[PDB]
């Protein structure tokens, strides 16, 4: 305590419960969280997608 | 000669680090440091005159192989080629002055040859990464000039902010240096090989480029990656001006330079937009460190540009980074004498008048203020036009915004560097401390990279200085209009009534606050989840009481 | 100046929280928190909803030149044609999806040039 | 098999010297571990790398108990036989000494074995000496031992019947002639998984290392996580994967599931380890589940990588529980609240730390780099995306490795003083090992 | 408004505390001494004319006000001087604290330095 | 002030001296009792389990999310490289009879 007229002293707490976050918050920021770091995942199932519908486009209009 | 340019400071900082410093003490070690840079720096300007002017590349087998499975073969081999030769030119010149800095800034530490050191190591591990033929020496050169980096950052580690800085630093460049080691996986795989002459892209699968581009971005310091940059002024003033110059902030513009298969479109908004966001956030910044390093991170959005215009953009992109280094460890080194003149205060409110600095402090922060903002005539203004003509002319229209953004920056620049001048010294004193610093090591550390930025004008970088751009002299001459336009606005010093802009660019948009909940505290409460719900609970087995 | 004063920190004399491992208590005073802005009150008094809500329009006001010049303007746009090569030279030089010269609308392969500059990410098999 | 059993004989000489001779006990003990240190160093010295695939072959008759080399075999046995004198220099009892050397025994004889009726005698004989170590009876815990032995035994009790099923179906345990047999892959593949999931540390029947690992004496900490997790993976190398290879095939996407979450899972607990214990414990899993995974894969040198990362993870991380056992045995705890500023008191031992972090971590000049990076080459060769997630995640290691080291290495300067000899020559045969498995590993 | 430590304050104090952190807040905003010595002189004729006040509902109504204020205008980066907390120079190399050595620890009880079993 | 060495070496153990010897516990922490609780408290948090709203969500949502999340992606990883080599529709466990394990002697 003796410097405690220096540079402040212990009085004043951290306002703080140290508790865990919400439910709702915690599911929203960890999907976004997914999107953004996992964004080659999202990429190249599009990718299949998209290459899929178009052997179906050749399949349909190929048997006609 | 050639080998001379990276073994030798690694071999400086194995001495200074090691037992056999106990026989030298503060004394020796300084004489140690200082030697086994300029050792280096002849090295290179042999290898400079050698390879860039002469055209005569020379590659080296070092060490044999390094590992080899299967069809992956890594070798401790160099190859010193145009860029290679660029690059240590740049590194051990920088390096050599902030030694000669350093050996008397931080005189009075009580660990001075420890610093000194780590200083070499990460010039040594920088110059490693340059002189490497292929990827995985580059990443030997990556890593060592990271860890060097925390060390660094985190010297005085009895302060918890500092080594948060160095900690924030290792983060974030870790997950750019994972998508980097992805886009290695990438190019061995689709190519065969991994040196860098046997890289020859046309026209690969797009994750190539981004995440090599990603990697990048994290080094070179670009947007939702600057966040580190600022909070790196923790360390003391000669680890920044050789962050901010030579090593570190050019690895990602050097790679991305060196490679040449990104895609233009990320590249250009990805650099227009750091040189715009930097551009405003230098101009609302009162520490007198935060400013030049946000300035540091609008340059580098300048190359970045440059790299997505061409071929041409990428050599001007290699020539603004050369010229960059000088007059940005100059900034750094004549504001460290500021500091230290003004007890050790970085707020410039409390600056002024010409007591508390040398002639040649003041003279150094002229003239490499000067070449900063493209002065005419001055090494600035080649590379800095030259980037902005080759914007006004390229035929992608999502270079038309580029341009823009590059003119509105161009215009906060000189804003923001006019003003830490005026603050510095024009206006009356408000400190009180006048211990000015006019040692024989700094002046002589200060004169050698003013003497560099003369022989940039005198001796281009490059065969694009003096060819002509065909442009109207209203689109040409317009720079040097935005450049007095910010030196005018700046010695006004006039202010704007609408605060909560103010606010929200002096608190830099709020980056750092808004990534303290976005992935940080969901990663903490994730492994909350995972250990005490799933270790401890759902997975938990329990006893049989009998 | 080494050896400047410098005030430590007290120990815990109280029953601690369970999550007490999101404070950095180094020995000094004062401790942080592991993650800055995490907790505590935010430089300058603001909040996540301030960022948030100046972000929802500040963000479209940066994102909307670079919609609009790609998507209302052209290659016509330009006063000049790209630089002209020889066939040999021209022909490799424009293999690079990234190379400037499939902008030249005067080329007679203008359309098939650009066609295959096409970004892919899966490569086919 | 001849010197074999001489060395056997020597080291079980211990027990007949009297104890008021301290000096040689000592001596004994510890020459006991460095003979073998000796000659598995010949027997690469003896080895043909251009010949077959199985040398130094010796099978004992109608017993079972049939043995040869190969390369997986020979690094793995260089590695223990390291490894054993260092646990020696940590003992102080001839009864440690004595469960140490029948540990060492069994683990030698389990890591070159070709019978899997033999594997199975030979690895899980070493139970009642892993209970008795983990919880002795002042400073152990009996928990943690009981929840070690009780997890290997339901493994091994999965196990036993299948591999008496394919004793049955084609008349031997050899795995020469299981290999060429037709025989019934699913269920003779579930009992492998079984044991060998448990002994690698893959979710969910992982949850005995937390407690077992950290329960354990420093000497029985190094044992278990660089040697005795290993023997999951040789158990995939050599005894698996030759076998049955269409149920190593249907169960890719299973094993690959498990990784990836015993990865990511296991990753996000250690951030919220408040024990350097633990802390170093919980990151082995990572390290064997890209392991796995890379074994799993069996796509560009798969057996090499995997092996490779086995032995740098058996460099490094014991290395890391050394330096955690010298400040439990200087300070009396392990938790990390009572450390700070060991850089200042510590020096040589910070040093020691760093670096073993960066190891650790996986950063160049460390075998764990060139380690990681093939890896990943062998995962990539399958998918792009299941090497992409260990490429993304390496943030979340690098954050509670430098989180824990600047914790309790940099602030105000308490705790205790500086290493003495002994414990600077427990750790450096493990640091020369990495820099030359780092630097110049093959030639 | 102000925190739970200023609320906690006598009124004399409180008001004393008011005007001090607008003397501070008038530096941080300023970009000198000189820009900021009139708007000091005017903050103290700004507080003169509610001297002589008795109500205490106004006086409440224009504490309140103030306080509201100076938490709207706290600047993000305040000048501290280096040496305090929160400045740049606090706690970068102190002196070290006294720590105890053991001298010839290894030949201390040698042949028994391990862990019982 | 005690002297554990004769001036020729040999350690002497100071049993019934005065002076306190240094030794190997000199350096034991002074334990804070609210820390050992706090570290007892965590040992034994399996104890503090329990199946409430909060940890039934979250255990399905992150747990069983991402090993399905994970499941999905192994099985998308492993059908893309079969048809990327050529192969055709394998057998994973529970999948009917189909092709398992490629021929070497055969041109895919
Ligand atoms: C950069 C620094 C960052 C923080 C400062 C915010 C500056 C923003 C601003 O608009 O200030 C103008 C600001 C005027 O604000 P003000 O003086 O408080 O208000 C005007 C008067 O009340 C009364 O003035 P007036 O009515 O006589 O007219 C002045 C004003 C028009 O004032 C009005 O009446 C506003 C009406 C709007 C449309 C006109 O004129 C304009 O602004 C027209 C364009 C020039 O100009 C200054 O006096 C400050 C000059 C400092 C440099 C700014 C020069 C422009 C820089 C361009 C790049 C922008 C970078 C920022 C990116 C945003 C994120
Ligand atoms: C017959 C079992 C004998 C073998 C195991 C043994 O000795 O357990 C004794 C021991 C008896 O302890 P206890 O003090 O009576 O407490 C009973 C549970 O804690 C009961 O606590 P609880 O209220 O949490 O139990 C509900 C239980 C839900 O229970 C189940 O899921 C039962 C379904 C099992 C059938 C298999 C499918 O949910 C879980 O505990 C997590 C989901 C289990 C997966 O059982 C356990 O330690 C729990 C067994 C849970 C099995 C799954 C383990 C996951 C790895
Ligand atoms: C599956 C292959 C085995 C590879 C496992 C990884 C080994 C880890 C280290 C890599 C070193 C590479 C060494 C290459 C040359 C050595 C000899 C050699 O060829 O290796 C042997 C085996 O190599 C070894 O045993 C390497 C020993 C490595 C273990 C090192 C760790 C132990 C040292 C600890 C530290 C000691 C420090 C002491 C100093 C104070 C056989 O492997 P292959 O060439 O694949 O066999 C050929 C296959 N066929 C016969 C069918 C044609
Ligand atoms: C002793 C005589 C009886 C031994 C019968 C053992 C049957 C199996 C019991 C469980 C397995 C325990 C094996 C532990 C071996 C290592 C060990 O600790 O050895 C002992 C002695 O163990 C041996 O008997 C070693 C010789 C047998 C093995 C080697 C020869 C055959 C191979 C060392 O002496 P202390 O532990 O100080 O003896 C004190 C006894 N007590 C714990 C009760 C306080
Ligand atoms: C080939 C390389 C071999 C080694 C070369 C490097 C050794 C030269 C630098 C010697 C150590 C620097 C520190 C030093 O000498 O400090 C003095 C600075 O000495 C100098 O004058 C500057 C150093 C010499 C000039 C710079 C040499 C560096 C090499 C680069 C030259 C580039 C041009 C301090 O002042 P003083 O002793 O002159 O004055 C004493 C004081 O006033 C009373 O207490
Ligand atoms: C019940 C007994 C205890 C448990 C069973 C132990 C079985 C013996 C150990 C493994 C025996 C094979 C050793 C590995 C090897 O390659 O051996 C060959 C090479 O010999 C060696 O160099 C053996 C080295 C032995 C030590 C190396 C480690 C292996 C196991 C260690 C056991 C002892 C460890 C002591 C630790 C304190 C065989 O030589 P050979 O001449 O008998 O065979 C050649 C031919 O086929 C004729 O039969
Ligand atoms: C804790 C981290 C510390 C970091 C340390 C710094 C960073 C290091 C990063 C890279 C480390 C690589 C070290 C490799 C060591 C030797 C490997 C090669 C072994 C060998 O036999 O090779 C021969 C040795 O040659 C030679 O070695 C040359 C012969 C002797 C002449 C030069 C003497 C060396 C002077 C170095 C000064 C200080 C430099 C400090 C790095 C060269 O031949 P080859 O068989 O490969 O054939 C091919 C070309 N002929
Ligand atoms: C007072 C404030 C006025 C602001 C404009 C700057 C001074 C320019 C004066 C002027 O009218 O010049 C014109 C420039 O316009 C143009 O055609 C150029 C427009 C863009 C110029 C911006 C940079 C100005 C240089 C600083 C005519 O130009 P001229 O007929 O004199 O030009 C050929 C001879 N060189
Ligand atoms: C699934 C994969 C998820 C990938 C992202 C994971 C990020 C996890 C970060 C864990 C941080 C734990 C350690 C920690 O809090 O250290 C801080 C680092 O902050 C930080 O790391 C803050 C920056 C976080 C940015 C992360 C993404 C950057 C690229 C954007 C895309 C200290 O540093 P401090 O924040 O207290 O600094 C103070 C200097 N003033
Ligand atoms: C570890 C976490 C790592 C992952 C991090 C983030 C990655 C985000 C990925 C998001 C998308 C994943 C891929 C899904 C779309 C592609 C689709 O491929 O096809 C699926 C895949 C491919 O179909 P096919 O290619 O047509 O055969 O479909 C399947 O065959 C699987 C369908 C069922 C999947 C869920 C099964 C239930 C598992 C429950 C596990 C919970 C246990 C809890 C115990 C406690």
């Amino acid at each position: 305590t003796s410097l405690d007229h220096v540079f402040g002293d212990n009085s004043n707490k951290l306002n703080y419960n140290f508790e865990p976050m919400g439910m709702g918050s915690l599911f929203i920021r960890t999907m976004v969280m997914v999107g953004v770091f996992f964004f080659p995942v999202f990429i190249m199932i599009n990718d299949d997608y998209k290459y899929t519908s178009f052997l179906d486009k050749v399949a349909a209009a190929k048997a006609a | 000669m050639f080998l001379l340019s990276v073994f030798f400071p690694l071999l400086g900082g194995l001495v200074n680090t090691s037992p056999i410093a106990r026989f030298l003490g503060h004394r020796g070690s300084s004489i140690i440091a200082i030697g086994c840079m300029v050792v280096a720096f002849i090295s290179s300007v042999v290898i400079y005159y050698e390879v860039v002017f002469m055209g005569c590349a020379v590659s080296v087998d070092v060490f044999g192989t390094w590992f080899s499975v299967g069809t992956f073969h890594a070798g401790w081999t160099f190859n010193f080629d145009l860029l290679t030769a660029n690059m240590l030119f740049t590194v051990t010149g920088v390096s050599m002055a902030v030694h000669m800095y350093a050996c008397d800034y931080m005189r009075q530490d009580p660990h001075l040859n420890l610093f000194l050191g780590y200083l070499s190591y990460f010039t040594g591990f920088m110059c490693v990464l340059v002189a490497a033929d292929n990827l995985l020496v580059m990443l030997v050169g990556w890593e060592g000039i990271g860890v060097c980096s925390y060390l660094l950052i985190g010297y005085w580690s009895h302060r918890l902010s500092a080594v948060k800085s160095a900690q924030k630093a290792i983060l974030v460049n870790r997950v750019s240096d994972g998508l980097l080691m992805w886009g290695v996986l990438w190019v061995w795989y689709h190519l065969g090989s991994l040196e860098y002459d046997l890289l020859n892209v046309y026209s690969a699968s797009g994750f190539v480029g981004l995440s090599i581009l990603i990697g990048a971005m994290g080094k070179s310091a670009q947007i939702l990656f600057h966040v580190w940059l600022a909070d790196a002024m923790e360390g003391p003033t000669p680890v920044s001006a050789l962050i901010h110059a030579a090593t570190l902030v050019t690895a990602g513009v050097y790679l991305l330079v060196r490679l040449h298969i990104h895609d233009e479109m990320f590249v250009i908004i990805v650099g227009s937009l750091t040189a715009f966001m930097a551009g405003v956030f230098g101009a609302t910044q009162s520490d007198l460190k935060r400013v030049i390093a946000y300035s540091t991170c609008s340059q580098l959005g300048y190359m970045m540009v440059s790299l997505g215009l061409g071929e041409t953009g990428g050599e001007a992109s290699m020539g603004h980074l050369m010229t960059h280094a000088s007059f940005k460890a100059a900034l750094f080194l004549a504001a460290g004498m500021v500091i230290s003149g003004n007890g050790g205060n970085q707020h410039i409110a409390r600056y002024g008048g010409s007591a508390h600095s040398a002639m040649f402090t003041m003279l150094t922060l002229m003239v490499a203020s000067l070449s900063l903002i493209g002065w005419p005539e001055l090494s600035g203004f080649y590379s800095k036009e030259t980037i902005l003509n080759l914007a006004a002319i390229c035929a992608d229209p999502i270079a038309d915004v580029a341009h823009t953004l590059l003119l509105l920056t161009a215009m906060l620049t000189s804003a923001y560097t006019t003003k830490l001048f005026y603050q510095c010294f024009m206006v009356d004193f408000s400190g009180s401390s006048v211990t000015p610093v006019r040692n024989v090591l700094p002046i002589l550390a200060m004169a050698i990279l003013l003497l560099d930025i003369m022989l940039k004008v005198w001796v281009g970088t490059n065969l694009l200085s003096g060819m002509l751009f065909f442009l109207p002299w209203g689109v040409k001459t317009l720079p040097f209009g935005l450049m007095v336009a910010g030196i005018l606005t700046a010695t006004a010093a006039v202010g704007s009534e609408r605060f909560t802009l103010i606010r929200f660019c002096g608190s830099r948009w709020g980056f750092d606050q808004l990534f303290a909940r976005s992935p940080v505290n969901p990663i903490f409460d994730l492994g909350r989840i995972t250990w005490a719900i799933g270790d401890r609970g759902l997975l938990s087995v329990g006893n049989l009481r009998a | 100046g080494a050896g400047a004063p410098v005030k430590l920190a007290p120990r815990p004399d109280k029953p601690l929280p369970t999550w007490y491992e999101l404070w950095w208590d180094n020995g000094y005073y004062p401790g942080q928190p592991a993650a800055d802005f995490m907790f505590g009150a935010w430089p300058g008094n603001m909040t996540e909803t301030y960022y948030l809500r100046f972000w929802s329009v500040f963000g479209l006001a940066l994102a909307a030149p670079f919609y609009y010049v790609a998507n209302f303007t052209d290659e016509t746009r330009m006063p000049m044609v790209p630089q002209q090569y020889p066939a040999e030279v021209r022909d490799v030089l424009v293999q690079r999806r990234n190379s400037m010269l499939k902008h030249d609308f005067s080329a007679p392969d203008f359309k098939e040039v650009k066609d295959r500059a096409k970004i892919y990410w899966t490569p086919m098999y | 098999m001849f010197i074999s059993v001489l060395l056997i004989l020597f080291a079980l000489c211990v027990t007949l010297i009297p104890e008021a001779h301290y000096h040689m006990v000592r001596v004994w003990s510890f020459v006991a571990t460095i003979i073998p240190m000796w000659v598995v160093t010949w027997m690469w010295w003896n080895f043909d790398a251009s010949g077959h695939g199985l040398q130094m072959l010796v099978i004992l008759g109608r017993s079972h108990l049939a043995f040869g080399i190969d390369g997986v075999a020979l690094s793995l046995m260089l590695l223990t036989t390291v490894l054993f004198p260092i646990c020696m220099m940590l003992l102080r009892t001839v009864a440690g000494f004595m469960t140490f050397i029948l540990l060492e025994v069994l683990v030698l004889s389990a890591l070159c074995v070709l019978d899997l009726l033999g594997f199975y005698i030979l690895f899980e004989a070493s139970l009642i000496l892993l209970f008795l170590l983990i919880g002795r009876a002042p400073y152990g815990s009996l928990e943690a031992a009981y929840k070690i032995v009780l997890y290997t035994m339901a493994g091994s009790l999965v196990l036993l019947p299948t591999l008496f099923m394919i004793y049955s179906e084609c008349g031997t345990t050899n795995v020469l002639y299981m290999t060429c047999a037709y025989n019934h892959q699913t269920v003779l593949g579930w009992g492998l998984l079984a044991v060998l999931a448990v002994k690698i540390p893959l979710m969910p029947v992982h949850l005995w290392l937390p407690e077992a690992h950290v329960a354990a004496p420093t000497a029985g900490s190094v044992l278990l996580a660089g040697v005795l997790l290993k023997l999951g993976g040789i158990g995939f190398l050599r005894f698996m994967l030759p076998v049955v290879p269409e149920f190593c095939v249907s169960v890719f996407p299973l094993v690959s599931t498990l990784c990836l979450v015993s990865f990511l899972f296991s990753t996000l607990s250690t951030l919220r380890q408040i024990d350097l214990k633990k802390i170093v414990a919980y990151s082995s899993i990572a390290h064997m589940s890209m392991v796995t995974l890379a074994i799993f894969s069996q796509s560009e040198f798969s057996a090499y990588s995997s092996s490779f990362l086995m032995i740098a993870h058996g460099l490094i991380s014991p290395a890391l529980f050394l330096i955690v056992g010298i400040l439990y045995d200087r300070a009396h705890t392990k938790f990390i609240l009572y450390f700070s500023g060991l850089g200042a008191s510590m020096p040589i031992g910070s040093t020691l730390f760093f670096l073993f972090t960066l190891g650790n971590l996986a950063f160049p000049l460390f075998p764990n780099f060139i380690a990681e990076v093939l890896c990943m080459v062998s995962i990539f060769a399958v998918h792009e995306l299941l090497a992409y997630v260990f490429c993304v995640c390496q943030v979340l290691g690098a954050a509670y490795g430098f989180w824990a080291f600047n914790r309790v290495v940099h602030g105000l300067p308490r705790g205790p003083a500086d290493v003495t000899r002994t414990e600077f020559h427990t750790v450096l045969p493990l640091l020369i090992g990495a820099v030359w498995l780092g630097i110049k590993p093959m030639a | 408004m102000a925190s739970e430590v200023v609320l906690a304050l006598p009124h004399k104090l409180r008001v004393m505390r008011m005007y001090r952190t607008g003397l501070k807040e008038l530096i941080n905003w300023s970009a000198n001494r000189h820009e900021w010595y009139p708007r000091a002189y005017a903050l103290r004729q700004e507080f003169e004319d509610s001297k002589a006040l008795t109500d205490r509902e106004e006086i409440r109504k224009k504490l309140e006000h103030g306080e509201e204020l100076l938490a709207r205008f706290r600047h993000w980066e305040p000048l501290i001087k280096p040496e305090f907390v929160g400045g740049t120079a606090y706690s970068i190399n102190p002196a070290q604290p006294k720590l105890k050595f053991i001298p010839n620890y290894d030949a201390m009880d040698e042949y028994k330095k391990g862990d019982h079993l | 002030e005690a002297k554990q060495f004769t001036p020729d070496g040999k350690y002497m153990p100071g049993i019934f001296s005065k002076a306190k010897p240094l030794d190997r516990s000199t350096q034991w922490v002074h334990k804070n009792p609210y820390i050992e609780a706090w570290y007892y408290r965590r040992d034994h948090f399996e104890n503090e389990f329990v199946w409430n709203y909060r940890t039934t969500i979250e255990a399905l949502w992150f747990l069983g999310g991402f090993t399905a999340a994970a499941y999905a992606l192994s099985v998308f990883a492993f059908r893309q490289a079969d048809r990327r080599s050529g192969y055709p529709k394998r057998q994973i466990l529970g999948d009917e009879p189909a092709m398992v394990l490629p021929d070497e002697r055969q041109f895919y």
